[PDB]
């Protein structure tokens, strides 16, 4: 009766994994090598003696035990003294690897087949063959680059050392101070002045600090509780600290000051419990730890460390250059591009294969088109031929652009299609040497992205897919009886001035005004109107021609430039040549705009070189490490390996180890992705060779993640379908093993290398409830003053999920929090720490004493869960004068998240998404899809943070009819100020999202995904209409209140 | 002239190689907006329309610039039946993309595995030779010097070495033919996605018929 008796015959459940990624292990095919294992050992003699040895045994241990059992086998005398030998075997990355560091254990070799071989150290420069260190840190062998043919790569490897060498010299200028600047760069906010609401916590600007010291017996500590100005530098804070040590009835005032002076400069300030250090002229409260201490209601706990015992630690980096160690040719060996007389033509020939059904598809064809990102002529499809069965052409597509028009950054784009696209690729029309590509090429194609229905895809990676087993696509480029080159800058400037002077004397009439010293005063405002528009506000061709005409005026409003550059026609050689010359001596602009000019709308070397120069002057190392994610993504958009932006970043990473750290991880995280693999490997190689000892600290982190990647893999594949209790037995059994005890203890948190990770308190380490078996890990903080910061560092390692969406919303959240804070509005967000370190693998900072709203409700469990349970639970932590604050905090944090989640449009907020700290702060975790990816099934968007009854109570204290309180009116006013504050900085967010189109996130595949953020801030409307949009949409979602 | 329709106008213009008319972003900015010369924005301001608005649209594009709405009654629940067809077909497309991807990693894992085998092999060939240097430098004696206390065991090493060598080349072989079924399996997965794609697009378009004209 239920299913009108209809049988489903197809259906069966024997193996359907919708019910209840995917880096091979310690040996090939097996994750965890058995505790005894059998290793064939090959010697200089041809005997293969098969030793059993322990999983965890060193190469020393197996060596001296293969020394003794080689006595028992034949032909002993010719086997030299063992000290004259080394091991070697083939690894899973399929490379012969000499094993020098014989402290290394059998499990930690990544061995493929359980065998060793003895040979002698060939190449006595053994110090040099620790590139292994680098190749391990990078996650691919360095020798894999040496065998690369393409001279762009070989040139990159050799040319980029310029930046290495320079940066290392800059470290050792004022050494050993400047080496501690490199290593321990001061962590300071961007604005030296405080906002008002922070000032008011200090009484006319005085913090109570505590300096600490240690002296014989050396196990004693000593408080010195000062009360100094927030804006006094560390020197003075070291002074006042020494004043108190000495101050005595036996020192006069004069003797004291002499005893100060001498004792000042011999000490520096360190944060207790972590390796931050206050190393320069910065107001105490400009340092982040202080401004952090103020806000939380905490008393700074610094330390007096002797500069001797700091400069004790910092090792000599001593970079060394690797084995890869105006024309003298009379002018014009080559022909300048501008001489050539023809249209562009390109020969399509054959596509080795395409995987298609002969039945279902009618016919197929190679589509082509020349590009600058967006297009400079009609797309030239080729005719249909041998459709779906042995398809080759042999045609010459004729593109309507004359060769001298081709802009520097011009690219062929192509695909193969059906009567929908089959496979695509793009090619730079100019090689890295300025030389216009000629001859035949072999363009292996890329599979189309998932949601991408567009035929051609010119935002994809330029270059051939390095998997040869793909749709190859042979093609020929016209040859002009000579090697052609892009015209020298000299030649372009000449031609600019000619077109400039040729402008001046044209006809009285020109199709009206058309695309061309009339200084109209209504027009002079229409520029500034358009200047301030948001990047995604598409411009009308009238407005382009308008902008393009008063180009020479636009230089007085430097900020208009992004809008100007778009309007320029790049398929006009003339227009471009003048633009180049404006940009040559255009004046610099704010790094937030300069960033725009490194997105995919702006491929041109001249435009992009400018942007690097804005950053080179005006971007601080704070604002760099803030926007480091977007800059790493933007490397992809560069045409060639060696370029201005990579040199810039590589320098800054080699200046500053806290940049360097995340710059290494960010590259490393995307190292699995074969489209960036080479570009980033080569960059990672250059960084590892220059960064100094940190490479050894990175190796500990890298070696750590591997163990944890390997553990969770076993947990997720075999120990699935076994009770938590057995998995937890397995977890701890594995962690106690000595290779794990080595590998997971005594290294730096990659979430923050400031924090050290000591010994693994296994009592607290556990496998979380989630399906992806996240590991809750917990470490002793080995700092000497750990007591004053945290005794225990606990962070979560998660093998299942793609963190990088979270990573980005957490970034954007911070940037909101900082925009608000500085503008006066105090809305405390908690953008906890998250770091993608691989293909859906990463780290997440825990927040102690915080629980999901759901958990709270199970503590207040007794039928029906009361909405007051939250309010009661919060009162039970916070009592007295305290209580009023805990509400304020909750109210402030709730408003912040209300606005931010609305704008970004993040995943719907239920009770297991939202968390509350004991101190009363509310924050969101697990954001999922940001710009509403959940409307591909299914106008006016959604409010994803819907304020239940529960929350409203707490905002309005214990209350009935809680939407009518003044507590709620004040809460509402925060949301209005906040929503407007963000809107006034909307460009930044529009750009920041646009810069991330280069990462392969399904939620950011094109500019029309970033549409949403325009509508939600409502930029096309006015601000009063957007206010009322927000109020409208907030009223709609709660069924009244707003 | 409603008897003529920015984000959603970009979306409907997607999958077109065409024109349509749209309202403005501000009333005070301009009146309306017109959107084959590469698709770009033509402001209807160009004191309203010089030809009463529609007479200018029928009229047309090089004539000024250098660089120059079906009702769908053609063929309630007709959304519910076609959208669940679209989504159950979409479910299938993304079903294969997972299999497409995982297989591609798997394949690349196998060829790297083979490169490992080949090198491992070569170290064992190179070994069986290494003895014939040092073993038949000491086959000098052959029959005496305590008879065959040395010369019987030397063979056993040689005998194992070669039979191990065989087991390696057997395992590689097995891998190579494992990679082939996969390579074939991969090509076939790509094949069905390509047959689905356009049907999946038409269902999204034929949904888009009754999309504009609870369940979903
Ligand atoms: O490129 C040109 N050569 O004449 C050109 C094109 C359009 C208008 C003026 C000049
Ligand atoms: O488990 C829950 N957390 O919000 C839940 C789920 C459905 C309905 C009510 C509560």
């Amino acid at each position: 009766s239920y299913y009108h008796h209809h049988h489903h015959h197809d259906y069966d459940i024997p193996t359907t994994q919708g019910a209840m990624p995917r880096s091979s292990g310690e040996l090939w095919g097996i994750h965890l090598m058995p505790p005894r294992i059998l290793v064939e050992c090959l010697l200089p003699n041809g005997m293969i003696v098969t030793l059993e040895c322990l999983r965890e045994a060193t190469l020393i241990t197996i060596k001296h035990e293969l020394f003794k059992e080689a006595r028992k086998y034949p032909l002993h005398q010719l086997l030299q003294d063992e000290s004259s030998y080394i091991f070697v075997s083939v690894t899973q990355e399929a490379e012969r690897e000499e094993f020098f560091d014989e402290t290394r254990r059998l499990c930690d070799l990544r061995l493929f087949q359980p065998f060793l071989k003895v040979i002698e150290p060939v190449g006595n420069r053994e110090e040099k063959i620790l590139n292994r260190e680098i190749g391990f840190a990078i996650g691919m062998p360095v020798c894999e680059f040496d065998m690369v043919k393409d001279p762009e790569v070989q040139d990159f490897r050799r040319n980029i050392l310029n930046v290495c060498k320079e940066a290392v010299d800059l470290r050792d200028l004022n050494s050993p101070h400047s080496r501690a600047m490199y290593v321990y760069p001061p962590n300071v906010e961007s604005s030296p002045e405080l906002p008002k609401h922070i000032y008011n916590k200090l009484d006319k600007g005085q913090i109570i600090v505590v300096i600490w010291v240690i002296v014989s017996p050396n196990n004693d500590k000593q408080k010195y509780t000062l009360k100094i100005n927030h804006d006094c530098v560390p020197e003075q804070v070291i002074a006042e600290a020494i004043r108190k040590k000495t101050r005595s009835m036996l020192l006069s005032s004069e003797q004291l000051k002499l005893c100060v002076l001498e004792y000042q400069g011999k000490y520096i300030l360190k944060v207790c419990g972590c390796d931050e250090y206050f190393l320069e002229k910065y107001p105490l409260s400009q340092y982040k730890y202080i401004r952090s201490c103020i806000m939380l209601g905490r008393m700074p706990n610094l330390m007096l460390m002797a500069k001797e015992s700091l400069y004790s630690q910092l090792p000599m980096d001593c970079f060394t250059m690797p084995s890869y160690s105006p024309y003298m040719n009379g002018e014009t060996s080559t022909k300048s591009l501008w001489v050539i007389n023809s249209a562009l033509r390109i020969k399509i020939l054959c596509a080795t294969y395409v995987n298609v059904n002969i039945r279902d598809i009618d016919k197929i064809y190679v589509r082509t088109g020349i590009y600058h990102g967006g297009e400079p002529l009609c797309d030239n499809v080729n005719t249909q031929r041998v459709p779906c069965s042995n398809p080759r052409w042999n045609e010459w597509l004729n593109y309507d652009i004359y060769i001298p028009d081709l802009p520097r950054a011009a690219r062929l784009c192509l695909s193969i299609c059906s009567v929908c696209p089959l496979a695509w690729g793009n090619i730079n029309l100019f090689d890295y040497t300025d030389t216009l590509v000629s001859g035949k090429m072999a363009l292996n194609l890329w599979p189309v992205p998932h949601g991408l229905e567009d035929l051609l895809n010119p935002i994809g990676v330029t270059g051939s897919n390095p998997n040869k087993e793909t749709p190859c696509l042979e093609l020929e480029f016209d040859w002009f009886s000579s090697v052609v080159k892009f015209p020298d800058m000299s030649v372009i400037e000449e031609h600019a001035n000619w077109s400039v002077s040729r402008e001046a004397g044209f006809s009285y009439s020109h199709a009206g005004l058309s695309n061309r010293n009339e200084l109209r005063e209504n027009d002079k405002e229409q520029l500034k109107a358009i200047s301030t528009r948001d990047p995604l506000s598409e411009i009308t061709e009238q407005e382009k021609d308008f902008l393009w005409s008063h180009r020479h005026y636009c230089v007085t409003i430097p900020e208009i430039l992004p809008k100007l550059l778009l309007s320029v026609k790049w398929n006009s050689r003339d227009e471009v040549a003048q633009m180049y010359c404006l940009v040559k001596d255009w004046p610099p602009i704010k790094p937030e705009q300069a960033m725009e000019l490194l997105d995919c709308n702006y491929p041109d070397p001249m435009v992009r070189g400018f942007a690097v120069r804005c950053l080179e002057k005006y971007l601080t190392d704070d604002k760099l490490s803030q926007y480091l994610i977007q800059l790493v993504q933007v490397l992809k958009y560069e045409q060639y390996l060696d370029n201005l932006l990579v040199r810039f970043l590589l320098k800054k990473a080699l200046t500053n180890q806290r940049i360097g750290h995340f710059f290494f991880w960010h590259l490393k995280s995307e190292m699995h992705n074969k489209t960036v693999s080479q570009r980033f490997g080569l960059l990672l190689e250059s960084y590892c060779r220059a960064c100094g000892m940190y490479l050894k600290h990175l190796n500990r982190q890298v070696e750590a993640m591997e163990k944890l990647i390997n553990l969770t893999d076993i947990l997720k594949q075999e120990k699935k379908d076994e009770t938590q209790k057995v998995q937890m037995k397995f977890l701890v059994e594995q962690m106690r093993r000595p290779d794990f005890m080595d590998a997971l203890q005594g290294f730096l948190s990659p979430l923050n290398p400031a924090h050290q990770l000591g010994n693994l308190r296994l009592e607290e380490c556990r496998i979380m409830s989630s399906a992806k078996r996240p590991l809750w890990l917990n470490w002793e903080n080995p700092d000497i003053m750990s007591e004053l910061l945290f005794q225990n560092n606990e962070i979560i390692f998660k093998n299942g999920d793609d963190l990088r969406q979270d990573m980005l919303t957490l970034q954007i959240i911070r940037i909101m929090e900082n925009i608000w804070q500085n503008q006066g509005l105090d809305l405390r967000m908690l953008p906890y720490g998250c770091l993608s370190i691989g293909d859906c693998v990463g780290l997440i900072e825990v927040v102690r004493n915080s629980h999901t709203i759901m958990q709270i409700q199970c503590k207040g469990g007794l039928l029906q869960f009361n909405s007051h349970t939250l309010h009661q639970w919060l009162k039970d932590k916070n009592k007295g004068e305290i209580y009023d604050a805990a509400i304020d905090l909750f109210t402030r944090s709730c408003a912040g998240y209300c606005v931010a989640t609305f704008i970004l449009g993040i995943g719907d907020r239920h009770n297991s998404n939202i968390m509350v700290k004991d101190d009363g702060q509310l924050f969101h975790i697990d954001f999922g899809h940001f710009l509403d990816h959940k409307k591909k099934k299914f106008k006016r968007e959604r409010v994803p943070f819907v304020l239940t009854q529960d929350f409203l109570i707490v905002i309005s204290k214990g209350a009935q009819e809680c939407t009518k309180t003044r507590e709620f009116e004040r809460f509402q006013e925060m949301c209005y100020k906040a929503y407007l504050a963000i809107r006034q900085h909307a460009n930044l967010f529009i750009n920041l999202f646009s810069m991330m189109l280069g990462s392969g996130m399904p939620e950011l595949q094109s500019f029309d995904d970033i549409a949403y953020i325009r509508k939600t801030l409502a930029l096309d409307k006015t601000e009063q209409e957007a206010l009322e949009y927000f109020m409208k949409q907030m009223n709609d979602a709660h069924h009244g209140g707003w | 002239l409603q008897d003529y329709w920015r984000e959603e106008v970009n979306e409907k213009l997607r999958d077109t190689a065409t024109f349509l008319v749209r309202d403005a972003s501000t009333k005070m900015h301009g009146d309306y907006t017109l959107t084959g010369g590469n698709n770009k924005l033509i402001k209807i301001f160009h004191g309203f329309s010089d030809s009463s608005v529609v007479e200018l649209i029928n009229h047309y594009l090089a004539q000024y610039n250098p660089k120059l709405s079906k009702y769908q009654q053609d063929q309630g629940k007709k959304l519910h039946e076609y959208n669940t067809q679209f989504q159950e077909k979409s479910r299938e497309y993304d079903r294969l993309y997972e299999e497409y991807t995982r297989t591609s990693q798997e394949i690349q894992m196998k060829r790297t595995a083979i490169e490992a085998f080949n090198e491992t092999i070569k170290i064992f060939e190179e070994q069986c030779q290494t003895q014939e240097r040092y073993s038949k430098e000491y086959i000098e004696k052959f029959k005496r010097e305590g008879n065959e206390k040395e010369i019987q065991r030397i063979m056993h090493n040689y005998d194992k070495l070669k039979s191990r060598i065989s087991e390696i080349i057997d395992s590689r072989r097995r891998l190579e033919e494992d990679l082939k079924k996969q390579a074939a399996e991969y090509r076939e997965i790509d094949k069905r996605m390509n047959s689905i794609k356009p049907d999946l697009i038409q269902l999204r378009k034929t949904r888009d018929q009754y999309l504009m004209w609870e369940w979903l």
